[PDB]
């Protein structure tokens, strides 16, 4: 069971604006609801579908083919550590690992509280002040190993 | 280091506290005299025909003419529906330009998209930027109000009856959205499989309209084309390369950053004058010119002017010109493989030799970092090298994937030679059957 | 070259013999893996150029094989003469350590061809068993 | 139009792509994502071709049949041998994958990878790693899913969606993890859902009807009938 | 797995089967009869078979008094253990389903990876 | 003589390929000798067909480049699935080769008809009557598809469907129980809300458990709840 805030349909139809074709704003629309609600859910995709005028499927295919479209449910806080060439040059090994050390955790999954959620991401574009990690609305540059439990402290 | 305008184009207004450039100080520092200019002096075909004798060639990694490719737009007055998108993905590695390009300077980017909207009578203009530039997004948010606040964008744009609409896209985090087709997919809100060519997106590109897709730094360069003049822009280097560029090597360097230079310039003036050569008790070993879906250089080719057709002689490709160094301690096995486990995990996943072949390649790839390679290893990198090239596959994100790893190959073959330890075996005895002992 | 290849065996003496005593429209050489000269001959010249290969200076002595086939159903006859049947005679020179087979184009209605018989007697049972399983008449 | 295969001329329609041309003259060139009905969308590489320039051309270059038009005067070759290793290495990249399924599988003998598998001629594996696997859905009473065996030719959604106007159908996830299916367990919507059988080259979508009392296609007895 | 190889392998034609599915998933012979009055015992229908189910073995006491006792159903066919192959199972390297045995649980085979994962 | 075409839809019963008979089977038809050894050793008679051109066996042809229009399967060596029909085409997705089978009873008629002048009146819903709706489904409305099986579980439920006006005049909700009578049988049905349909209407799905095809354009009476 899902319904859609009126919120959520006003920021969509206004997105639905900026567009010649309503199928433009689906991932904006994703985006919205997985910025309310933490991720995207079963029938969020079915909701999306019908007020967009587009098939289901179509949503599915678009939020499963984006990798910051989340379809599982996560943790309240996502960490994102940059595995890509650059920093792997700066030593993003030290800094997953020690992430791994902290969270008790693989990446991928969430902890047992879902306090926080793990995952490698793509290059995010501060490759000259790597290693870079994205906190949910905060990108970190510089990471030293030590420097992770005094940065993850401050996100409850 | 001095920037004056007349040979530091593109950061010459740039603030020392690192702060975004508002609309006041932008229009202080010599703001949208080139947007008036192009707007009530000349006829859109006469800014085309400017552009395509200044030089100016891309920026995101193609380094194709941005006037042959603007001269591609049909002629039909009929179809007066027309989209020019903005390319700030910059989702490939080592590439960090665009977002100092509007992290701080975005009205330059506004008045550039202005230009380029009314010279190619595009309607519309939107950019694709990535979800990861917050604060980018933010900063071209605002401009794009002050631009409509002070009548630079909307209806009837400083008298001349123009209108133009710009839109700010945040993507969903994926790489093959850079890839101008996809970008246009991925507008449509589609998923980013890449489109085939012909028909080009000048024909038909975003909704079946014709679209012109341009990087950051070139729609950068346009107002400094349209406002110092043409032959200014001819004159800034004696290079076939016209204009200057956003180059700078980084990783494990001692000044790891980003600065404006002209074409021809050596990779050593950069790697040493600029970046300060490499840190303490670092051999420098190999370097990439342009990112992640370039060829290895050596330090035999440090001194190369950094031009495209300088690179390309190499055997690499001069690319987003942001150049990363590679010491000793790293090895290369290693780096070829979270290299193209990136490019095996960024696949769309439309074409079968990228698709099933990238992660045969990753898996070979990870045998050999664990010393488990088994002979034909090596043979068969290189049959993917040479079968996923051009042609072969449906987009060029597979033949920037093999790149990395036959210049690896060519130039560091004993790394990858030193990972097969195990005698080759595909199959387990099944006892009652005796096998055909091959030779 | 593998010894699988498909030879049209034109280098062969055998071939050049013919065309020197026949001319070069006499006759069509059929390209195969068999290893030998296919020769398609014209049914009336069939008994002059048998006599013609049992006369030569290394003669062709022994008929090793005599039999037809049915080429209603073949698909896959480019360059090879129109034939709804055909006879083929294979024949092997001890001394050449050669062989040639003919063959003889037949069409559907006029099933016959002259009697091989009297340059080689084996031919008998042959000729007797191609007319019992495909109904081709010997004169 | 006018076009010279493996230096034979041949004489075709030059509004048709090479590969139909090429299979309309009879000659084999080794197809998955291509349809006769559905168009060309070049996303397998199977059906490549080598084309020159020209008569006195040594060199040419690698392209996709059903992408490539029969224009007048196309000199290509498909039985060249860098083709053929292409052909050959698009197979074998798809049989990296593949379920050891064969036996259990209701698409064999009737299997248009397994033809084309035996066509390129290539019968000896030399991927040892790890294949990927996937679940199956229900859909419903008439087709049966099984995604192990897919190659990603995009066959099932083209036809569903472009095709048959079909909603429910559709293709997920990313790189060398691409699902097609629906989102969710269900019934197929679509009238047409049936031709999937047929569309789809490999065995993930089956007649449920048919698999009930299987037997192979050798075994059965057809006639020409009408509905 | 009643895969019909070995049926349409013989040249005689003398081996008949029909497929049948469990309720877990497997396949199996839901009849098998071979006609050992025509059988030439020539080892096609074992060289062509992908299980090694179908096995000849060295027993040649086979006489009978009546022909249609020649007929070997399933019931007369299958024995109790491995025979020539004592330790090949077809089931662990295929693909499908079955019961003790789940998707990614045969021999080289990754665990399937949902298309809703967080992981790129 | 207007049916005259159809000796020509195919050829007769002595049509052959080169003097032999189309196979319906293919070539590597298996265990001829062990199908039927469970009733009996000795192999039965092929079955003989006189009707037509066919042959109840693999000694036949269905070879792509035979020169007919009927074809059994598809099949060519090296393309064994559905895509052999490309090798049985003269182009790929054009016409089978020499003609596709089947012929146009009747040509196209030099002078047509004249305008029909009798125009109906608007529908009137009158009360008591009540007008069937047809609802065709396609899993469900032909007999013999009925008869299959496995159409009992894609079929649905049969359902009335009535206007949202209509069951607010009756009280009735969606899927509860109405009984209506038609030639004096008493039968019942739950609604499914239609609001598409018209008022006055009353849809019926067609071919189902004893709701006849012949009741499109049918008044009804007796409309009530059970
Ligand atoms: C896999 C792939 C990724 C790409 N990513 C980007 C990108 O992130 N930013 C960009 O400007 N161009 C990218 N490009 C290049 C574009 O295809 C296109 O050439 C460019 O965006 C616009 O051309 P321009 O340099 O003339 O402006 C990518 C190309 C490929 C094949
Ligand atoms: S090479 Fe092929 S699969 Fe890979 S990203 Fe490009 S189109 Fe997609
Ligand atoms: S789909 Fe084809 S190749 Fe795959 S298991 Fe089935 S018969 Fe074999
Ligand atoms: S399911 Fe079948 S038709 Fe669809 S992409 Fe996979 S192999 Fe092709
Ligand atoms: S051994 Fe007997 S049953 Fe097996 S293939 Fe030969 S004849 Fe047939
Ligand atoms: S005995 Fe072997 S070949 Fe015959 S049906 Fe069973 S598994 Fe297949
Ligand atoms: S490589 Fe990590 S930010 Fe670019
Ligand atoms: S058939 Fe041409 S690429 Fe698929």
């Amino acid at each position: 069971a899902f319904e859609l805030s009126a919120a959520e349909r006003e920021a969509i139809e206004h997105e639905m604006h900026h567009y010649e074709d309503p199928r433009a704003a689906s991932i904006e629309a994703l985006k919205i609801v997985q910025k309310q609600r933490g991720w995207v859910p079963d029938g969020a995709i079915h909701a999306i579908a019908d007020v967009l005028g587009i098939p289901a499927s179509d949503v599915e295919g678009v939020a499963t083919f984006y990798s910051q479209i989340f379809r599982q449910p996560v943790g309240r806080h996502v960490i994102r550590y940059c595995d890509s060439v650059v920093c792997h040059i700066n030593g993003y090994q030290g800094i997953q690992a020690a992430l791994e050390k902290k969270l008790n955790i693989k990446p991928g999954q969430t902890t047992f509280d879902g306090r926080f959620t793990l995952l490698p991401t793509c290059c995010l574009g501060n490759c000259d002040k790597g290693p870079n990690m994205m906190i949910d609305e905060d990108t970190h540059a510089h990471l030293t190993p030590e420097a992770i439990p005094e940065l993850l402290e401050r996100y409850k | 280091i001095i920037r004056t305008p007349e040979t530091h184009p593109l950061t010459w207004r740039l603030r020392d506290d690192k702060q975004p450039v508002w609309l006041d100080e932008y229009r202080s520092k010599n703001g949208y005299e080139g947007a008036r200019k192009a707007l009530t002096g000349l006829s859109p075909d006469e800014i085309v025909n400017q552009v395509k004798d200044a030089g100016l060639k891309g920026r995101g990694g193609a380094g194709f003419s941005t006037g042959l490719k603007w001269s591609l737009m049909p002629k039909d007055e009929s179809m007066n529906i027309r989209y020019l998108l903005c390319n700030a993905d910059e989702m490939e590695p080592g590439t960090y330009k665009d977002r100092l390009l509007m992290e701080q300077l975005p009205h330059l980017l506004v008045e550039g998209m202005l230009i380029s909207a009314f010279a190619l009578k595009a309607y519309r203009g939107y950019i694709f930027l990535r979800g990861e530039y917050i604060e980018a997004a933010v900063n071209l948010r605002r401009a794009i109000a002050e631009a409509t606040e002070a009548g630079l964008l909307g209806k009837n744009i400083m008298g001349t009856g123009f209108d133009f609409e710009l839109f700010v896209h945040t993507g969903a985090g994926r790489y093959i959205c850079g890839e101008e087709t996809a970008l246009i997919n991925s507008l449509e809100g589609r998923r980013a499989n890449p489109r085939s060519k012909p028909p080009f997106p000048a024909t038909s590109g975003a909704w079946g309209k014709p679209t012109c897709v341009n990087n950051v730094e070139t729609l950068c360069n346009v107002p400094a084309i349209l406002a110092n003049g043409v032959e200014w822009y001819q004159n800034i280097s004696k290079s076939k390369d016209a204009g200057t560029k956003l180059m700078g090597f980084s990783g494990r360097v001692k000044n790891p950053g980003l600065w404006e230079l002209p074409f021809g310039t050596t990779a050593r003036e950069i790697l040493e004058d600029y970046a300060g050569g490499m840190r303490d008790g670092l051999k420098f070993k190999a370097w990439q010119p342009g990112g992640a879906g370039t060829d290895f250089l050596t330090e035999a080719h440090l001194d190369l002017p950094m031009e495209f057709e300088s690179i390309g002689k190499a055997g690499s490709r001069l690319g987003t010109a942001l150049a990363m160094a590679v010491d000793h301690e790293i090895n290369m096995v290693s780096l070829v493989r979270n290299l193209e486990e990136f490019f095996a995990r960024e696949s769309c996943g439309w074409c079968t030799p990228c698709r099933d072949g990238l992660p045969w390649s990753v898996k070979i790839l990870r045998a050999l970092e664990r010393g488990e390679g088994q002979p034909g290893d090596i043979e068969t990198l290189e049959q993917l090298c040479r079968f996923l090239g051009p042609g072969k596959t449906f987009c060029a994100h597979a033949p920037g994937a093999v790149e990395p790893l036959q210049s690896a190959i060519k130039y560091f073959r004993e790394e990858f030679e030193a990972g097969i330890k195990q005698p080759f075996s595909n199959t387990h005895l099944i006892n009652g059957i005796q096998p055909n002992l091959l030779k | 070259e593998p010894a699988w290849q498909t030879r049209d065996h034109l280098d062969d003496p055998v071939i050049g013999e013919l065309r020197n005593r026949f001319g070069p429209d006499a006759f069509t050489v059929q390209a195969t893996r068999t290893g030998v000269p296919v020769v398609w001959i014209k049914r009336e010249q069939l008994l002059e150029v048998g006599d013609f290969l049992k006369k030569l200076p290394k003669p062709y002595v022994m008929l090793f094989d005599l039999h037809g086939m049915d080429e209603r159903l073949r698909t896959h006859r480019e360059g090879l003469p129109a034939a709804d049947f055909s006879v083929f005679y294979h024949l092997i020179s001890i001394d050449r350590n050669r062989d040639i087979m003919l063959k003889v184009a037949l069409a559907e209605n006029d099933l016959h061809v002259p009697t091989f018989t009297k340059l080689f007697p084996n031919a008998n049972w042959y000729e007797r068993e191609t007319w019992d399983l495909f109904g081709i008449t010997f004169d | 139009a006018t076009i010279h295969v493996d230096g034979k001329e041949y004489e075709v329609n030059g509004a048709d792509n090479l590969l139909e041309a090429c299979l309309s003259l009879g000659l084999d060139i080794p197809y998955f994502c291509w349809h006769p009905a559905l168009g060309s969308v070049g996303a397998c590489r199977q059906c490549a071709v080598k084309q020159y320039q020209n008569a006195e051309d040594t060199r040419g270059r690698l392209v996709m049949s059903c992408m490539t038009p029969a224009s007048d005067g196309t000199f290509i070759s498909i039985d060249d041998e860098e083709a053929k290793q292409f052909r050959e290495s698009v197979v074998e990249w798809l049989m990296t994958n593949h379920p050891h399924d064969c036996p259990v599988c209701e698409e064999g003998g009737n299997c248009h990878l397994q033809d084309m598998t035996v066509m390129t001629g290539h019968s000896f594996r030399r991927y040892r790693f790890t294949k990927r696997t996937h679940r199956n859905q229900d859909l419903g009473p008439f087709i049966s899913h099984e995604m192990n065996r897919c190659i990603a030719c995009y066959r099932c959604v083209r036809y569903y969606k472009d095709y048959a106007g079909g909603t429910d159908l559709g293709v997920y996830g990313a790189h060398d993890n691409v699902y097609f299916g629906r989102p969710e367990d269900g019934t197929l919507e679509s009238e047409f859902s049936g031709n999937l059988v047929e569309i789809c080259p490999t065995g993930v979508f089956t007649d449920k009807t048919h698999s009930e009392r299987y037997n192979r296609k050798w075994d059965m007895q057809f006639a020409p009938s009408i509905c | 797995v009643a895969c019909n190889l070995c049926a349409v392998a013989c040249p005689v034609g003398c081996i008949s089967l029909q497929k049948a599915e469990t309720k877990d998933g497997r396949w199996y012979p839901e009849f098998f009869r071979i006609n050992f009055s025509r059988c030439i015992f020539c080892g096609l229908c074992e060289e062509a078979c992908p299980t090694t189910a179908i096995q000849l073995t060295p027993d040649f006491e086979m006489g009978e008094y009546k022909r249609q006792d020649l007929v070997y159903e399933k019931e007369d066919l299958l024995i109790s253990g491995p025979g020539k192959y004592p330790e090949y199972n077809f089931y662990r390297m295929a693909g499908m389903a079955i019961d003790g045995k789940d998707k990614g649980e045969a021999e080289n085979e990754a665990k399937p990876i949902d298309v809703k994962s967080l992981l790129p | 003589p207007e049916l005259a075409g159809i000796k020509d839809a195919a050829p007769d019963a002595t049509f052959r390929i080169r003097g032999q008979k189309l196979a319906r089977e293919p070539h590597r038809y298996s265990g001829r000798t062990a199908m039927r050894a469970n009733i009996s050793v000795h192999e039965p008679r092929q079955p003989q067909d006189i009707d037509t051109m066919f042959t109840f066996s693999m000694e036949g042809n269905n070879q792509p480049t035979a020169h007919r229009s009927q074809v059994p399967f598809a099949w060519a060596p090296g393309w064994n699935s559905p895509q052999a029909w490309n090798k049985f085409q003269d182009e790929v997705g054009g016409k089978l080769r020499f003609g596709d089978p089947g012929v146009r009873l009747f040509e196209t008629s030099e002078n047509g008809l004249d305008y029909f002048t009798s125009v109906p009146a608007r529908f009137q819903p009158q009360d008591g009557k009540w007008r069937i709706a047809p609802y065709y489904h396609l899993f469900g409305s032909d007999e013999l598809s009925q008869r299959a099986p496995v159409f009992q579980s894609r079929m649905p439920q049969p359902y009335i469907k009535l206007n949202p006006a209509d069951a607010a005049k009756l009280g009735v909700n969606a899927g509860t129980r109405v009984s209506f009578s038609y030639d004096g049988n008493t039968v019942t049905l739950p609604v499914e809300i239609a609001e598409g349909l018209t008022a006055g209407q009353v849809g019926l799905p067609m071919g189902m458990s004893g709701i006849a095809p012949v009741l499109a354009g049918a008044h009804l009476e007796d409309l009530k709840e059970a």
